[PDB]
């Protein structure tokens, strides 16, 4: 038995799908809100934007790799939250997508 | 013009001004980019010598002004899903390269 994301990730399709809310998001004139505020925001969109091919190919890379070593197991696995919670930060998530 | 950005996968036969020309939807920028896709040379013989000869577009420099009206149209769009001082700098660029 095997948890498996759907197909639409895989292929890394969703990611545009993704992108084009983003984009939505640079078009709203941000009403009630500082103009400082907005162009920060529009700031960490466009950079965040720009890498849209390097976000493309980790997500694909991410999803191959997740296939062929999770098809090297042998035991049943299931989806039950335990006790022990693993910490993770943001800002190596973003250090990595930069 | 805001539009999603393009990844041209490293490889493709097509080449990426093919695609923004076949893209894209406004007059100059696609004219300039249509001539910049399939400029050819020419094979002449002449006095028993084989050259390559530029098109006749190019020599008297004409095609300069098909060039700087497409970037004119650059200057016009409101560049949507980007900050100010992006479109600020790249402004700047155009007009001193203008």
């Amino acid at each position: 038995l095997n948890q498996v994301l759907n197909d639409n990730i895989r292929n890394g399709h969703v990611i545009n799908q993704l992108m084009e809310a983003l984009m939505q998001l640079s078009r709203q004139q941000f009403p009630t809100m500082p103009v400082d505020y907005k162009r920060s925001i529009q700031r960490g969109i466009l950079l965040l934007s720009n890498r849209l091919g390097q976000l493309v190919d980790l997500t694909r890379l991410l999803a191959y790799s997740y296939e062929t070593l999770m098809a090297c197991v042998t035991m049943n696995m299931q989806h039950v939250q335990t006790l022990t919670t693993e910490k993770l930060q943001l800002t190596s998530v973003t250090s990595l997508c930069m | 013009f805001g539009m999603q950005r393009m990844h041209y996968r490293n490889g493709d036969p097509q080449t990426p001004f093919q695609i923004a020309e076949q893209q894209i939807q406004n007059f100059q920028v696609a004219n300039w980019l249509h001539f910049v896709n399939n400029n050819y040379f020419r094979q002449v013989v002449i006095d028993g010598v084989l050259n390559q000869v530029l098109n006749d577009n190019i020599r008297n420099g004409h095609v300069i002004n098909q060039l700087m009206e497409a970037l004119m149209q650059l200057s016009r769009q409101q560049f949507p899903t980007m900050p100010v001082d992006y479109k600020r700098s790249i402004q700047r660029g155009i007009l001193l390269l203008s």
